[PDB]
């Protein structure tokens, strides 16, 4: 019994975790009330690893809010499966951070990391075997991000023999007007980079070229977006959550999908691509599911695979299908002289089976790849990063906290190493 | 592929060849008997409707264990029992209408373009057409979906299937 | 923020309401765009203070209508809640209506709301407020109903009633709407008719909540949590003499609750502050006969201080001053004194928090007594300083803050007569604190505190001057306050010796190592405010914690000895005096101990020899940088030997400190081999001198790599007088490795560490014109350059990636370090084809795909061209290249970004000398994989290629060099496939049109045989592709290449790969539609139709036919099987 404390900061932390809790909890067959009318021994076979047992056979989940402002967490409470949640697991303040980073890591952030990590101590107690720690957050602002990388360095220094999973969210200038989210998505790249080991990046402008041109919306907006997030994460974690042939373990699926302690970003992805409202539209094979979930337009990043080199690929399959279609559809599909070659998939997939598909669609596949192609986006960024603090924009608000010009060099030049190595180990001979 | 069917055509085979057999082997191998042999349920007069379902006597003859196989996975469904043709470029091209904001009086061309192809390419050919150069030929689309919405084609080593494009839409040529 | 900047834009998102309502996208456009607009104001939201009002009205005018629907009604009142999360609600309510004609137009609203309805929960949020703030009118709630026997059949019921119901049934509810019910009750029975009515309805419902509610069962601890908070507000908002009667029952219920062990935090909260609500009840109120319940009441406060979470200590702390403040100045000192068992030796950290909360809320309303003066400040003196290590983690954080907040609140609990016997013992703290303090909270915390005590008392010693520096803001930095304030705060007698004694005992003995460099540092500046002190108290102290058992104790002791060492040395050079006048004979003795106690305990091994070692060579650098007395002496013999084991154990450290350990350990070399090895004015020792340098000569052929790595550094830090006759040895030994032999293929690290090495040998012996084996002569510096350029030629590609680029950054960094170093003594040495090839090579490596390689390569190319003093000789195009990059522009330049740097290299094809190599280094970005760099570079070289289009001589040179490179380059697998790229794009974008006109043109005719060349026998499918493509795009040149062209795709059009085959097929339908003039259009309906009817991936035996057939349309012969 492997238990995950799941975390979420920040407004569209929050907001992405609450869809994704909504989202599995038609699937596990746990109505909002807090109670099981599932019909499959299959959805409680693994259900302690992301719910804690109550009395009565209630089922409460293992998530922990945490903000500055009270906005939000008054939103989540009040939501249609806003009961489920402890009254005690809410953590907030009142001023915010201001889209500023120093303003939510250093003060209000360190002001309440003392009373979420009371709440974070309560939880973890309340476990067999903790396996790890699950962080949903965004780099465009400053109480998300901050605390985000706050606390992963607290659980980092308090439990170093812990995993760390953050599904963090690039911003896009599509999406947000704000000048000084370039600076904040800088600092926290550099405070991932060294207390990490897992990081789906999300961009919000591959979600939103997504809404705007695959669903054929004419003015999407954050509930566009928020869904197709919970939808890739729930098509992550399929295996964390249901039975499966493939070893389900966190630890070593981290293991073998973080090849490089540095470049450990992954890119995920999942077809069909469906909307809000509308979701049974019709049942792809095999061969057509894994061809849309390799294809960049199913890609949730802005970066194409293709434009890259693949190291790890995680493949995760559920519907109606056994294994043996996949394993030679994968092993076909590499075979140079058979009729369905393609040149954008490696020549070693960890395939997943699962009998359990989401609601409204009867097959799906998920897919996550460590690809290089990555640090484009690390370099879509950092131009910003030079246009601002060349030019010394908006610096007062920085160092008027307490921050210094050596802690932004420091940070650029990480990323300039970071994006460095990608680029090289690019250029290594696929033997 | 034949063990698989072996299993399928025994209930109690627990063991094979010196082999335990487990939920998941029987599952897989019950799962491809089914794949394989959906086809013929439906020539042989099969129907998932429960009163409307009249199978012939070679069909059961051989296939003694696909009338439990039904009722214990539910019977195929249509979308099941289409996996056996390949692809033509005949079914890759899309027609679509190449139209000049600035010269309405001319006449409504009509091409036909492969699914993956570069936007480089439909720029080389329509800067060899109307001998405009490949620097000053802007590319958008319309689709009869949604009409009144431009969509702007910047990046050229995208590919048309990347930008959503679909039979019946429409090309808006500028310069 | 000065004013509200956006009123438009709101007026115009409020009235767009009334047509926004029927929407779904764009009413969630306009909540987005009123949140985003609401949310820049949560950090100072008073700014909005004026505005308030107008935007409430134009609310109440869409939810006040009666022609308002449900959905428009519900956004009004989302809004409404926007505007009272960011304002708050205890301030915004204050100008809601309050008029007698306002009480059943709200308890109607209020009784058509659903209350499963969990979309619209502002909407019943705001009600409840609102019939609250409407509960303050001074009026009977009868004389509003007026007849309730008029309707004959069902009496109608009265208002109070019906809000009696209403709050009953929201404080049981799980959304938000329960806390306004929370507020409704708290203005609904504290007043006179409903005290009278229906307080003991209320009151026993409450009791009947709390008698059968759980803490288990998630609706009972919904049902808790609410009674829990209603009756909390009820006590703190109602009347004293109409509550105490029921404070006896509610703490009789409470107790039986069993709140304290419940797993719920926010019950115990609740739970502690009904009970502080019910302790002041029983004690009349104060303006600076002791009921049993006060006892029970203080005995459960004084627990809630104990607690596991610091939301509880808060409530507690509070709780216990608020009881203080009643109580006679008797029961003060006893509750004073049985707070203060919190800090006992037994007690965890978590009692200490709440023990300060308590002893800050107790001086807040002055309550201590000076007797407690001896006793409480001894324990304030120990919360400054609470810092420990539990296992992983640090705690001390929150005590360290309630010790601020304590001192903060003395400046009011005692006169300044009464606290003068402690202002040594405080401001020292304070001071001290805010200084060395490792949280920032922590050091503005105890900035404040500061700042309240000189303002309010003002007699600590320069109080108002150490306040202008060490302000709010000053104090931000945490490496300002170690290195700078702390020297000004020093520079007085009364903040010297306790600061350097708080630095000496914990920050050197701290577990973080950042924080153990910072005080060693800032110790190095104190010691000069303090040299006597420094020399006869503080270093005996540090040389004691170098024989600790403690390893972070012993590091931290090294580092502030040699520091103090250091500093010592710097201030008696300047009354030019041996250091030994400072330190004492057995000072100096115990520095000649350190090494040999740590080699004698095995004190190198495990994790800490790594540490041990870093800091022993620090000590050691510091020591021979201050021309210590230790020459001839055995002690430096060991000194040496601890660097050489180290370049022999590199292997050994992590990988995340080897680079700082070589650095050091190198640095230490040159520190002592400059100080100690010198055996006259200008010679050095024989016997070292030849030891050393055949050991560390014999050492480069170790196939180990990180130990060359190490000595190439160590060869590149000797001194100058070491190399006055073997330089001749130490060049041949260093250029010996620099070279690839077949066992070290995947060895660059020591190639890159031998190039500079080799830089700084070069720099330290300089020029002499005639001593070879002195220093670079004209006899040794081709061979030097020779060596340099073969390195730049590194490509290596291994499973690390393409390692070689190292490499060739250590020879754009050491070629510069050369050549700079000519001009500054020898220009005619820099001879003309010498720095043309560099130049040449430069640029190659400035035109590279990697981008942090490239701007490295771009900065060397500017500082080369930029050398004005004296101006470097024999630059080819030198003007044009200075015209090309003023020293204007430079200053602002992104040559990382590719978009501010591929336009700025293209130029360079313009020369005739560049336009060969800078195009070979174009290549690679312009074929490589990256998509923004590819997307750069052509766009870069279309925009040069169309100043150069139109003329036969510029495009057919390019052509030529383009055509040279590929040949250069045959069969090469890192510039085939690129090229190929390259090549197909410049062919699809049409640049080539003018060699189209004739036929068989001397470009395409060998362009097509040199392909066919590099694609003969070719698996690669990135290869292939390039190679279809090329043969698709060729295929514009008419004459007999458009008919190898066609033969050679119908050759490939069946391949063993059905990809290749489809792909092929799919490439020659684009060209055919594209080209119109190569076939006819009496055999082109003949030639789509086969193409799209064909299935390409099926049998190979069927497509030959189909393949053969597309050959008798097209013209092409036939080929068959040799
Ligand atoms: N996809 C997505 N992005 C969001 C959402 N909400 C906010 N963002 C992005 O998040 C970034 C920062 O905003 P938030 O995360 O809400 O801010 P915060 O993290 O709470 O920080 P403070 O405002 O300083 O308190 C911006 O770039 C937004 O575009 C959401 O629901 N979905
Ligand atoms: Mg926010």
């Amino acid at each position: 019994m492997r238990e995950i404390v799941h975390i979420q900061a920040g407004q569209c932390g929050n907001q992405i975790g609450a869809k994704f809790w909504e989202v599995i909890s038609d699937e596990h067959g746990i109505d909002p009330t807090g109670t099981y009318h599932g019909d499959s021994d299959l959805q409680l076979d693994r259900i302690s690893v992301y719910y804690n047992e109550a009395t009565g056979g209630k089922y409460v989940p293992r998530a922990i809010l945490v903000d500055l402002e009270p906005g939000t967490m008054d939103s989540v409470r009040s939501g249609p499966f806003g009961q489920i949640f402890r009254p005690d697991n809410f953590v907030f303040g009142q001023s915010g951070a201001g889209n500023n980073w120093a303003k939510g890591h250093y003060t209000e952030g360190a002001e309440l990391v003392d009373s979420v990590l009371d709440v974070v101590r309560k939880e973890a107690e309340s476990c067999d075997c903790l396996q790890g720690f699950q962080l949903t957050h965004s780099l465009g602002g400053g109480t998300g991000s901050g605390m985000g990388t706050l606390l992963i360095s607290k659980i980092r220094e308090e439990y170093p023999d812990r995993i760390m999973n953050t599904f963090s969210v690039v911003p896009s200038p599509k999406v947000s007007d704000t000048v000084v989210e370039p600076y904040n998505a800088t600092l926290s790249v550099h405070q991932l980079v060294e207390n990490t080991d897992e990081t789906y990046c999300i961009d919000n402008e591959a979600l939103y070229d997504i809404c705007f041109r695959t669903l054929k919306l004419t003015t999407p907006t954050y509930g566009d977006l928020n869904h197709l997030v919970s939808a890739t994460m729930s098509g992550v974690t399929t295996c964390l959550r249901f039975p499966g042939q493939l070893n389900a373990d966190l630890r070593k699926l981290a293991v073998n999908m973080v090849p490089f302690p540095r470049l450990h970003f992954f890119m995920p992805g999942f077809a069909p691509l469906t909307s809000r409202g509308s979701q049974q539209y019709r049942a792809l094979t095999v061969p057509e599911l894994t061809q849309q979930v390799f294809d960049a337009k199913n890609m949730m990043a802005a970066c194409d695979p293709r434009h890259g080199r693949y190291l790890t690929v995680a493949a995760v399959f559920r519907g109606r299908m056994s294994m043996k279609e996949v394993d030679e559809q994968m092993l076909n599909v590499q075979n140079k002289n058979s009729s369905y070659f393609v040149e954008w998939i490696p020549n070693n997939v960890k395939t997943a089976v699962c009998d359990i598909p989401p609601r409204g669609l009867k097959m799906a596949v998920t897919f996550i790849g460590n690809s290089t192609a990555i640090q484009e986006l690390f370099k879509r960024i950092s131009e910003q990063f030079t246009a601002m603090f060349r030019r010394k924009a908006f610096l007062h608000w920085y160092t008027g906290e307490g921050m210094d010009e050596m802690e932004f060099t420091e940070a650029e030049s990480n990323m300039n190493d970071l994006v460095s190595e990608y680029q090289q180990y690019q250029d290594a001979t696929a033997e | 592929t034949a063990r698989l069917l072996i299993i399928a055509s025994i209930g109690q085979l627990k063991t094979l060849n010196k082999c335990e057999i487990l939920p998941e082997e029987r599952r897989r191998a019950e799962l491809d008997y089914r794949k394989a042999f959906g086809n013929e349920w439906k020539q042989a007069g099969g129907h998932k409707d429960p009163e409307k379902n009249r199978l012939s006597e070679e069909f059961l003859t051989a296939h003694p264990r696909y009338q439990f196989l039904c009722l214990k996975y539910g019977a195929p469904e249509d979308w099941e029992l289409k996996t056996q043709q390949p692809l033509m470029l005949k079914n890759q091209l899309l027609t679509l209408k190449i139209k000049y904001p600035h010269q309405l009086d001319q006449k409504v061309l009509e091409k036909q373009l492969p699914g993956s192809m570069t936007i480089q390419k439909v720029k080389g050919l329509l800067s060899r057409l109307l001998k405009v150069p490949v620097s000053d030929l802007l590319l958008s689309y319309e689709s009869p979906k949604k009409p009144g919405r431009e969509i702007e084609l910047e990046n050229d080593l995208k590919s048309l299937q990347f930008y959503s494009v679909e039979n019946g839409d429409c090309l808006l040529v500028r310069w | 923020l000065e004013a509200f900047g956006e009123s438009a834009e709101t007026r115009a998102l409020l009235g767009r309401l009334r047509e926004v309502h029927g929407g779904g996208a764009e009413r969630e456009v306009a909540l987005e765009r009123f949140r985003v607009i609401m949310d820049k104001y949560q950090e100072q939201p008073h700014l909005l203070d004026p505005h308030l009002e107008w935007m409430m009205n134009l609310l109440l005018d869409i939810v006040q209508d009666q022609t308002s629907p449900a959905s428009l009604v519900h956004l009004a009142f989302k809004f409404l809640y926007i505007i009272t999360k960011v304002r708050g609600y205890k301030t915004f309510l204050r100008l809601f209506p309050h008029e007698v004609a306002d009480v059943e137009p709200v308890l109607d609203l209020v009784t058509i709301q659903n209350p499963k309805d969990h979309e619209a929960w502002e909407t019943r949020y705001m009600l409840l407020l609102w019939l609250s703030v409407t509960c303050l009118i001074p009026f009977d709630f009868s004389r509003l109903d007026g007849n309730l026997l008029t309707q004959p059949g069902q009496a109608r019921m009265s208002i109070m009633d019906r809000i009696l119901q209403i709050a009953e049934s929201y404080l049981i509810v799980s959304d938000k709407a329960r806390d306004a019910a929370a507020v409704l009750v708290s203005r609904f029975i504290t007043r006179p008719d409903v005290k009278q009515s229906k307080m003991a309805e209320f009151l026993d419902w409450s009791l009947c909540n709390l008698a059968r509610s759980s803490f288990q069962t998630m609706q009972g601890v919904i049902t808790m949590d609410g009674t829990l908070q209603a009756l909390a507000q009820i006590f703190k908002h109602g009347k004293r003499e109409d509550c105490l009667p029921y404070a006896a029952t509610v703490l009789r219920c409470l107790d039986g609750c069993r709140l304290p062990e419940s797993n719920q935090t926010l019950l115990r909260k609740l739970g502690v502050k009904l009970v502080q609500r019910l302790g002041l009840t029983f004690l009349k109120p104060k303006v600076a006969d002791v009921p049993e319940g006060v006892e029970r009441v203080i005995e459960q406060l004084l627990v809630g201080l104990k607690d596991k979470d610091t939301v509880v200590r808060w409530s507690a702390a509070k709780g216990i001053g608020r009881m203080a403040g009643r109580l006679p100045r008797a029961l003060a000192d006893d509750v004073v004194g049985s707070v203060l068992d919190c800090f006992s030796f037994q007690e965890t950290d978590k009692a200490w928090h709440g023990g300060c909360l308590a002893l800050a809320e107790l001086g807040r309303r002055g309550l201590l007594l000076p007797s407690r003066l001896v006793d409480v400040v001894a324990v304030i003196l120990k919360a400054l300083t609470y810092d420990e290590k539990r296992g992983a983690c640090s705690v001390g954080t929150n005590v360290r803050d309630a010790a601020c907040y304590v001192c903060w609140a003395f400046a009011r609990a005692y006169e300044p007569q009464e606290l003068k016997p402690f202002v040594t013992a405080i401001s020292s703290a304070l001071v001290i604190a805010a200084v060395f303090d490792r949280d920032i909270n922590c050091r503005r915390a105890a900035s404040a505190a500061f700042q309240e005590n000189v303002g309010r008392q003002g007699t600590f010693p320069h109080g108002i001057d150490i306040l202008t520096t060490a302000d709010y803001f000053a104090v931000g930095n945490r490496s300002n306050c170690f290195l700078v304030i702390s020297v000004f705060i020093a520079g007085f007698p009364e903040y010297t010796q306790p600061m350097i004694d708080h630095l000496v005992t914990m920050k050197i003995s701290h577990w973080d190592g950042v924080i153990r460099e910072l005080a060693a540092r800032a110790l190095h500046n104190l010691a000069q405010q303090a040299p006597e002190f420094s020399a006869t108290q503080v270093f005996p102290r540090l040389l004691s914690m170098t024989l600790s058992p403690d390893l972070h104790m012993r590091h931290g002791s090294i580092l502030a000895c040699a520091e103090v060492a250091y500093a010592l040395y710097k201030l008696a050079a300047q009354e030019n005096r041996p250091v030994t006048d400072h330190l004492d004979e057995q000072a100096v003795q115990g520095l000649k101990q350190i090494h040999q106690q740590l080699y004698d305990r095995q004190l190198y091994r495990g994790l800490g020899g790594q540490l041990m070692r870093q800091a022993v060579c620090v000590l050691i650098e510091k020591l021979s940088l201050s021309k210590m007395p230790f020459r001839g002496d055995t002690v430096i013999d060991g000194w040496q030997w601890l660097i050489n084991d180290t370049l022999r154990h590199l292997h050994l450290i992590s990988s995340h400190s080897r680079q700082q350990m070589k650095d050091a350990a190198v640095s230490a070399l040159a520190a002592l081999c400059s100080e100690y090895y010198m055996k006259e004015p200008g010679e050095a020792d024989p016997a070292i001198q030849e030891e050393l340098i055949t050991q560390y000569l014999a050492e480069l052929r170790n196939p180990e790599e990180m130990t060359r790595c190490g000595f190439s550094l160590a060869l590149g830090a000797l001194p100058g007088f070491l190399l006055k006759g073997r330089l001749q040895q130490v060049l041949t030994g260093l250029r010996a490795v620099t070279h690839t032999s077949p066992e070290d293929v995947s060895f660059a690290e020591s190639r890159r560490d031998g190039l500079k090495a080799i830089a700084r040998i070069c720099q330290t012996v300089g020029v002499k014109a005639g001593a070879p084996d002195e220093a670079v002569c004209g006899e040794n510096v081709s061979q030097i350059y020779c060596a340099l350029l073969g390195c730049m030629d590194d490509y290596t590609t291994d499973s690390r990636g393409d390692v070689g680029t190292w490499v060739r950054k250590a020879a754009m960094t050491s070629l510069m370090d050369l050549t700079l170093l000519l001009a500054r003594s020898q220009p005619e040495l820099i001879e003309a084809h010498t720095c043309e090839r560099i130049m040449c090579c430069v640029a190659q490596q400035a035109s590279e795909k990697i981008d942090r390689f490239r701007a490295h390569a771009a900065s060397v190319f500017l500082t080369l061209l930029h050398f004005d003093s004296p101006p470097i000789p024999h630059v080819p195009h030198r003007g044009e290249l200075e015209k090309l990059f003023p020293r204007s522009d430079v200053a602002s330049v992104n040559w990382s970004a590719p978009s501010q740097a591929f336009p700025r290299i293209t130029q360079l094809l313009g020369l005739p000398t560049y336009r060969y190599h800078v195009l070979l280094g174009l290549v690679v970005s312009l074929g490589g994989l990256t998509e923004s760099t590819i997307r750069h570079s052509t766009q870069s070289l279309f925009e040069y290629m169309k100043g150069i289009q139109s003329d036969p001589q510029a495009l057919g040179s390019f052509s030529g060099t383009l055509l040279q490179i590929f040949e250069d380059n045959l069969l090469n697998e890192r510039v085939s496939v690129p090229l190929l790229k390259t090549l197909d794009h410049v062919l699809t974008h049409g640049c080539f049109d003018i060699f189209t006109t004739e036929e068989d043109h001397p470009f395409a005719v060998k362009l097509l045989a040199l392909c066919k060349k590099e694609i003969k026998n070719s698996k690669d499918i990135q290869k292939l592709l390039s190679g279809i493509a090329v043969f698709c795009e060729m295929v514009q040149f008419p004459g007999d290449v458009r008919r190898q062209a066609l033969l050679q795709l119908c050759l490939l059009l069946c391949h063993r790969f059905p990809l290749i085959r489809k792909t092929t097929a799919s490439q020659v339908y684009e060209t055919l539609l594209t080209y119109s003039d190569v076939v006819g259009a009496d055999v082109l309906d003949e030639v789509v139709t086969v193409l799209s009817d064909t299935a390409w991936d099926a049998e190979l035996a069927v497509v030959r036919e189909q393949r053969n057939r597309l050959c008798d349309l097209l013209g092409v012969p036939r080929p068959q099987l040799v």
